[PDB]
Formats: C-alpha cells, structure tokens, sequence
RNA sequence: CUCAGUAGCGGCGAGCGAACGGGGAUCAGCCCAUUAAGUUAUGUGUGUUUUAGUGGAACGCUCUGGGAAGUGCGAACGUAGAGGGUGAUAUUCCCGUACACGAAAGGGCACACAUAAUGAUGACGAGUAGGGCGAGGCACGUGAAACCUUGUCUGAAUAUGGGGGGACCAUCCUCCAAGGCUAAAUACUCCUGACUGACCGAUAGUGAACCAGUACCGUGAGGGAAAGGCGAAAAGAACCCCUGUGAGGGGAGUGAAAUAGAUCCUGAAACCGCAUGCAUACAAGCAGUGGGAGCACCUUCGUGGUGUGACUGCGUACCUUUUGUAUAAUGGGUCAGCGACUUAUAUUCAGUAGCGAGGUUAACCGUAUAGGGGAGCCGUAGAGAAAUCGAGUCUUAAUAGGGCG
RNA sequence: CCACAAGUCGAGCAGGUACGAAAGUAGGUCUUAGUGAUCCGGUGGUUCUGUAUGGAAGGGCCAUCGCUCAACGGAUAAAAG
C-alpha cells in the first residue's frame, strides 16, 4: 500500500478509446462504423449543421422577431439568498460588487424573492420586489 | 492527534493534516498529473508538406499502367512524409486546489499510520560531512530517507548531496511523488508544525 | 476554436424554461383571403418541435 | 514511441505455415496461399466432424443388413423385431457382433424373429 | 487574460465579428530658434565578464572466465555515487566530477567625467479644417451611416475661436488638428556556449550518419538518389599443395571464436541444389477434409511415436461490389520491410473523483507542479418583442378564458 | 390530420349588433379546388425602444400591401449555344 506500483484509478475512472479497422474480431474493421459509400463515408463527409437536403430551412422558413434591449444587457438581477455573501450589514450595488453576485459593469439590480435569510439588512439604492421587501422587513431590515 | 517522537517526547497534531482516510483513487489522480506534469514533450515529425521536394506529379494520370500518384512524398511511399506529423506537447494537467490538498493529507496520514514517518525535536549537523550526515542517519535507522527541515542548513545539504537514497527539502517543499518514493520520512517537530498550519 | 452561432436561427429562435419558443409562419402579407380565425390564430408564438429541437440546439449552442 | 512489426508478424506468419506443413506447392510455401488453405481445412473439418457420424451408421446398417440376411431376415424386419423384443443393443454393438461373432448375431436373429411371430 | 462568439455586419445566405468596463506585464516624459529629455562617437577611470590552463580523495583477496568492472569475503573516500573509456556490468584503473586556484595580451558589457556632434530649418502650425463628385479604411457590403484617407473641383473661423460625443438640432461634458523627439513590457533565430527529451536508431531520423545537393536526368530554370557494423587488439593468414605466377580452394598458423577471412556481428523469407524414407507411369477437376491398408525408422514392445499415404464418402480459392458471383465481373507473380480515424481548441452526453447551495480560477507573480492572483465563468427564476414586473408574468375592456412558468 | 413547416372541425364565455312576439338564429356562401414560405421594402396605428441628456432618425409590436417565385418547399436582384 502506498507504492508507486500499487496505486490504481477507481472502477469506471478510465476506458480504452476506440481504434477503427484493425481487423475483423474488433467489430470496427474494414469500414469503421461508416457504411458503405455516399458521402457521409468520405473523409470530411458531414453536412453543414441546419441542411435539410434543398428544402427551406427550419430557420429560414420562419420569420424573423424581436430586437435586444441594450439597458437588459446591464440589469442584473439577484436572488434574496444571495444576501448571505453580503459582508456587513448595508446592502448596496457596491457592495453586493463588491461580494461578487454582480458583475462590475452593471448599473442597477433587482432583488427577487427566492430563497430565505435570517440577517437584518439595509437596503440602499436597490429595487426590491413585493415579496423580497417583505421578507427583508420580516428577517428585522429596513429599506433606504 | 498525539505522536511520539524518537526520544519519547509527545507532539500534538492535527487530525485533518496527519489523520485523513486514504483516499486511493484521488492520491492515484494527483500523483499521476504530478508524473504527466513532468514530461518534457519536445519532438516533432515532418508532414507531406515538410519532406523536402515532392512538388510536381510523378506521372501522368492514365495511359502508363502504374498506379496513380500525386507526389513522390506520398505518406504511402517510402521516404514520404508521416501521416500525422507530431508537433511539441504541453503534458501538464489542472489539478483542483482542494483535491491536492485532500491528497496529501491523505499521503501524510497513510504515512503515520504505516510508520514511515519519524518525528525528531532536531535534526542538525555540525560540518559538512557525508560521514557525519551516515552516522546520524544510521543511529536513527533511516538509511535510506528523505528529511523535511522547516529551513534547509547550507551543511546540511551538502552533506546529503552525495548520498544515494537521501534528500533533504524544506517543509514548504513537498511533494506527493518524493513523499512515496522514499522508505522514510524523517521530519523535525517544527516542519511538523509548519505544516500543519498549512494543513497538507 | 470557440463555437459559432448561426445568427439566423439566432433571430428566429429564443430560449424558454424547458424549450424553445418562436413565432408562426403565413402572416406576412397576403391576408385579406385569409380568415379571421387563421387570421387570430396565427398571432403570437409557440414551440419548435422536438424534431427539430436538436437541430435548434446545434445551430445556436450559447442560448 | 515507435512500434517496428517484424517480430510479431514474423512469428504470426511462421505459425499459420507450420499449420499449413505438407500442401501442395505454394500451399506450404507461400503465405497468401497457405493461410487460404488453413481456413478452408478447418471449414471441412467443421463440416466432416458432423458427416462422420452419418457415415458410420450407415457402415453398422449395412453389416446388420448382410448379417440378418444370412440368417433370413431383412434388416428392417430385424429391427422391427428387437424393438417387439425389448431389446436395446444399439446398431454399432450389433454391427460388431455381426462381424466378429456369428452365432451370438444368430441367437439375436432368431429372438427377433421370434417376437416377430 | 476576460468581456463574448455577446452588440452588430451579411444574396439577413455562406460567413465576418467589435467596443465600453475589469484583471495583469512595463512604466516616463521632454521640447519649437539664448533651444530640452534622449542618442551616437572618441578618450580616461572603475567594476564585471570572456578568450589557454593547474591541483583534485579513496581496493584488496577469491571463483568462473580468452579477458572481470561479474560471484563470494572484507575495506576505504565522499562539498567528488554527473558522464565517458578500459578485453563482460568500476565511487576507489584512466579521463574526469565537487571544490580550490590561474592571465603577457585582446575582446564584450555596466557606471562616472571630458570633448565633440546630433536631437534642431524648427518659434502654436491655411490651400489647412469643412464641403460637392468618385473610391478606399473602419467588425460595419450605402445602409438611419457618424468617424479616418484622398484622385478631382472648392474652401473657413482663427480663443467672445475650433474638434468630438455614430443621421440631425438644442443643452451639457470633454479635448486644442493642420510642428517635433522619446526607454520598457512585444516579434524572431543564420550563428555562439551550456544543459535537456515517456524524440528517431540506417526503408527511421535532415534529401544527405558514408568525399550529397554528389552520382544521374534536363538546353535551361529545375529535379534528385542508393550506399553504416571483421576482431579487445591486424595478431589482416609466414610456409606447402592444385591451378594460367589468374580466380578459387585444401592444409598450416593467429585468434575465445575463421560457418568472425576481407561487401567479413546476427543471418529470417521468397527462390535454387544435394542426400535419405515412403508414395507415384489404367487414371479425370480449388488439391483439402473425415476415414484407412501397407511400408521405413524409433520404441517404454503398445490400445505407442515419427515420416509417407494405396483405396474411399464429401468438397467449384480469397477480397470487393452487388437483388444476386466458381463466375468467363474487380484486385493481387512471390517474399521481407513500410502503408490509412490523428492533433489543437470549443461544446454536449456518460462514467469516475473532490467540494457542495455553491463550484472554480485565467493572464500573471513565484529559485516555480507548491503558494499567491476572485477579474471572470457556470448554477441559484421566470414571463414578455420591449419598457417593465417577478412566484408569477404575457394577451384582454375583463379579477373571464388561454399560453409559458 | 400530420416528418417539419402547415391544414381542418369546434361546444362555450364576454362585449357590440341584425332579424324575430318569442323559444332563438347568425364568427360568410351545401361541402370538398380558386394558391406562394422566408428575406427586402410601402401604408395605418402604437400607455415599446431611442448610443451623454431632451427630442428626432432608425428599430420593435398590431393590422395591411407589392410574386404564372406555375421547375408552384420558392439555389442569384441578375444568365443561351
Ligand atoms: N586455411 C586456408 C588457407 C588458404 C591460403 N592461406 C590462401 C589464403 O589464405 N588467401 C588469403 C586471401 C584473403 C584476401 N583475398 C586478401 C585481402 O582481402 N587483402 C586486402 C588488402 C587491402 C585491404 N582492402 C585494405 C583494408 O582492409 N582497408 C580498410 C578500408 O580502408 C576501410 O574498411 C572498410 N570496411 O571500409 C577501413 C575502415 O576501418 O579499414 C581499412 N583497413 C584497416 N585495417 C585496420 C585495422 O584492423 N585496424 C586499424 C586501421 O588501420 C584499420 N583499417
């Protein structure tokens, strides 16, 4: 035990690869899992991804809908639970930066009611949601 | 965690650096990247675009009998190029902090409870001597070990520079393939120590 | 290299919670013989069908 | 790590002509030839392995039959007759007998005739 | 390194593809005529480096052997157990290694002064900014097209002034074009020194281990090979015999070995001889297979072993491609060697390991697989085109109904 | 009903209607053919967006218009020997 000579990966850690035509006892001999002719059998023989053969794609017989919205690209929102990863008791954009549940470039966050907390929080400059608001003031906190 | 040094004095250690369960799959995985880890990987092979000449087409197409052929450095005939040239490698693999870390506990803990570590208050010595460094390895009965100082003396590693089967590193310095290698670890109580607020 | 998204299936497809949902064919032009039923009932969006999830899901592999 | 193929295909060669010793021409020189001739012996083989059973009942019927008839009977009445008889013998025993032993092949024709009657 | 294959561009096809912000490496500014930082030369001084080199520890007996470094028994050195050689495998036989020293004379670099010279025809920027026409560059294909360059035609204001903020206007914010110089972090290897390899070992590895860009081919540009190994040491065979004073061989001699004798280690296969045993000149075909007499040698004397095989039942090669091949459809004269599912990145699924409502670092630093580095990524919430709301949300006059959750 | 994209029948609820004294009937015509996806553009509306801000241009959403794309799932805006 404890020897460079007997140590050994767990069941199932590792396989062999698979090697194609080496024989017939292999079961990937001659053909190697290709079929016979056509082009899928050629070196390179895929289609390109979304090629249906001729016909109207699937995403080209459908239309075309909606624009992205530039000021969602910099909402962020933040789930209640999070909360916890806060350090200190004032809840802030530049705190929660500053915990890492938001990402530095955003500009506004949004407090949606999803898990539970126990601390007393102070909540400045942040939107809150009618039941995250709830929740803050159940848990002891306080609002701006 | 209480053990005994050689001279029958008693050390506290921590359960989570020297007492962890062995863990064999997950020591197996870090001493194996450490191997891969220390692969050079330089080498390389020359493709049918490599092999010098080969530019034009050896024959004509039809009409001579032959079988067709394109270049004369056709990986199909001799002196042609390789099928799949190899280029240099990077063999390095990521291992996640936290599993080293459980590996080594791990490592130091088999190693307590198979008796292949030895604590001592002090390991030092006075000259620079091979002779001297043999005596005092012979007296303890770890001929053949690897010691962990938590600094390595200047006399101390030329002493144990000609050695065979003797290394001596810091305590900062270990690693899961020296720790195996060896048939002992002689380790002083205040590597000990070091490494225990390292916890592995 | 990193995967591309094919940006047409990109603008014609959006992720759902479990699927995805995009808008209905047919209701561009040519709708005063079109009925008022068809008329309503093409409006709005719906679902790609699983036969064609897969294929959704190769071309647009980041949504 | 490169692999050179010549011991290993050397000895796989070797092998199938040692197995191929004693054909005819390139069939015991030549290795193309010769591993067409092992396959095709093990298929006869495999197949004869099967025919030799047929073949040597069909030898012990034939004996049964100029055994019965020297002793005036046919060999499917002979048969018939042991069956009513009770008697169990099997047709390589009664092929020995009748070869090597002809008055114990009569005292067993005349039983079956017996219980023919 | 991220942001991000995101925003966009695109016969809105195939494809192309940012920026802002954040984390790192490196950090540095100085001037326009009395003129700066800096750079380059020459000389002097100091320091360091480089071009020859010197010393450098410690082993004996015994057995096998042609030969000891190998066996068995004891001993010594180690700041030297890197490596190479010596008649087989050596820390102590040799060259070396660690370590300690060493330079008449020359070269490189670094710093400090001295003198030159440059920076530096230039003093706040007019045929310039802007505009019409045609093109080009920007991720951006004329598009709602800003911004940069200009072939052609024009053409300002000049600090109460002018440029930009993606058509455009107003307001705010921000900068000062039409004059210049500037190290580091970055890119590379003809060449020099040291060291290294889960790189090749003579069809491999450079085309080339060898008198190779040679022989050879071509008017020429150009194309382009094959070819390594006696033995530790030549001790490379005095002399005799056959033969043409040839080639070649038989003795002799050397050698551990000559079937190591010169294109000489080993010495496979195709292919070609000689010798012995059995079968074979009245019998029709993929050449075998299942039976089976006789003969020869051996023998444990047999219900045995080896070789052969009279006679007999059955039996039209292999591969590929095909509805289907003995097919008179394809491919192979034979042997030996080589010859075809790989590598990098991204993504998804399955196993397995760590941690777990959390998981994980990237570049980079680091005498460096450690330890630091939290920027970023994935998960934790959906609905809606979107603004917006949020365990709900969209549609609607509707709390009805219905869709996604 | 159906590979997809599509296609077909529909009781019932709310609002506003028409015809009936009323119970009621009516979401085109006895029914099954009379047709064309996507892209790009035009028109009406809009308690959506709007590249510093206020606007605007442009874009989105709802309704609708431009095909013998008839080789009628339509390879180009554009093609004979
Ligand atoms: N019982 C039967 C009795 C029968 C009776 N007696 C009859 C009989 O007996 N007849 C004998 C006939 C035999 C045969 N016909 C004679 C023959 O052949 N003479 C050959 C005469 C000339 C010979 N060609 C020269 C030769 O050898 N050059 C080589 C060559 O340049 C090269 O080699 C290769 N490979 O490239 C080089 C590389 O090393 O070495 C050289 N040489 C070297 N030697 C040296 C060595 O050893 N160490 C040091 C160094 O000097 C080495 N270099």
């Amino acid at each position: 035990t404890l020897r460079l000579n007997e140590l050994a990966p767990a069941e199932g850690a590792k396989r062999e690869h698979r090697r194609l035509g080496r024989g017939i006892g292999s079961g990937v001999g001659k053909t190697g899992g290709r079929g016979i002719k056509g082009q899928k059998s050629r070196k390179s023989g895929g289609v390109r991804p979304g090629f249906e053969g001729g016909q109207t794609a699937i995403y080209r017989r459908l239309p075309k809908f909606g624009f992205t919205s530039q000021i969602a690209l910099k909402t962020a929102e933040v789930r209640l639970s999070e909360l916890s990863k806060v350090e200190g008791d004032i809840v802030s954009l530049e705190t929660l930066k500053a915990a890492n549940v938001v990402r530095r470039d955003q500009i506004r966050a949004r407090i949606v009611l999803s898990g539970e907390i126990t601390r007393a929080f102070t909540v400045q400059g942040v939107a809150l949601t009618k039941g995250a608001k709830a929740a803050i003031e159940a848990a002891g906190g306080k609002v701006e | 965690m209480n053990l005994k040094t050689v001279s029958g004095s008693a050390v506290e250690l921590s359960e989570v650096a020297f007492g962890r369960e062995f863990n064999e799959a997950l020591v197996h995985q870090v001493v194996t990247a450490y191997l891969a880890g220390g692969r050079q990987g330089t080498r390389a092979h020359k493709s049918r675009a490599d092999v010098s000449g080969g530019g034009k087409k050896p024959f004509r197409q039809k009409g001579t009998g032959r079988a067709r052929a394109g270049s004369i450095r056709s990986p199909i005939w001799v002196g042609g190029g390789k099928t799949f040239a190899a280029r240099p490698q990077d063999w390095s693999q990521k291992v996640n902090r936290k599993m080293y870390r459980g590996a080594m506990q791990c490592i130091l803990a088999e190693l307590v409870r198979q008796d292949r570590l030895v604590l001592v208050e002090e390991f030092a010595v006075a000259a620079p001597k091979t002779k001297e460094l043999l005596a005092k390895l012979n007296d303890l009965n770890a001929a053949r070990a690897l010691i962990v100082t938590d600094a390595v003396d200047e006399n101390l590693y030329l002493a144990a520079r000609n050695l065979p089967h003797v290394d001596v590193v810091d305590a900062t310095a270990i690693d899961p393939v020296s720790l195996i290698a060896f048939d002992k670890v002689v380790m002083s109580v205040a590597a000990a120590k070091k490494i225990e607020v390292e916890l592995g | 290299a990193k995967l591309k998204t094919r940006r047409g299936a990109a603008k014609r497809f959006k992720a759902t919670a479990n699927g995805f949902k995009r808008k209905q064919a047919f209701k561009r032009h040519i709708l005063t013989k079109k009925s008022a039923k068809r008329i309503r009932q093409l409006r709005g969006c719906v679902m790609v069908h699983v036969s064609d999830v897969a294929s959704v899901r190769r071309m647009c592999p980041y949504i | 790590a490169r692999v050179k193929r010549g011991v290993v295909a050397h000895r796989r060669h070797k092998k199938i002509l040692a197995r191929a010793k004693g054909y005819y021409g390139a069939r015991s020189r030549v290795y193309r030839v010769a591993f067409q001739a092992v396959i095709k012996a093990g298929q006869y083989a495999y197949r004869d392995r099967r025919q030799k059973k047929r073949q040597f009942r069909a030898l012990w019927i034939a004996r049964i039959n100029a055994g019965a008839r020297q002793n005036g009977l046919s060999y499917s009445r002979m048969i018939d007759g042991l069956k009513k008889a009770q008697v169990i013998i099997d047709r390589r025993v009664l092929a020995d007998i009748a070869m090597h032993d002809a008055v114990a092949f009569a005292a067993l024709a005349e039983k079956a005739k017996g219980a023919l009657a």
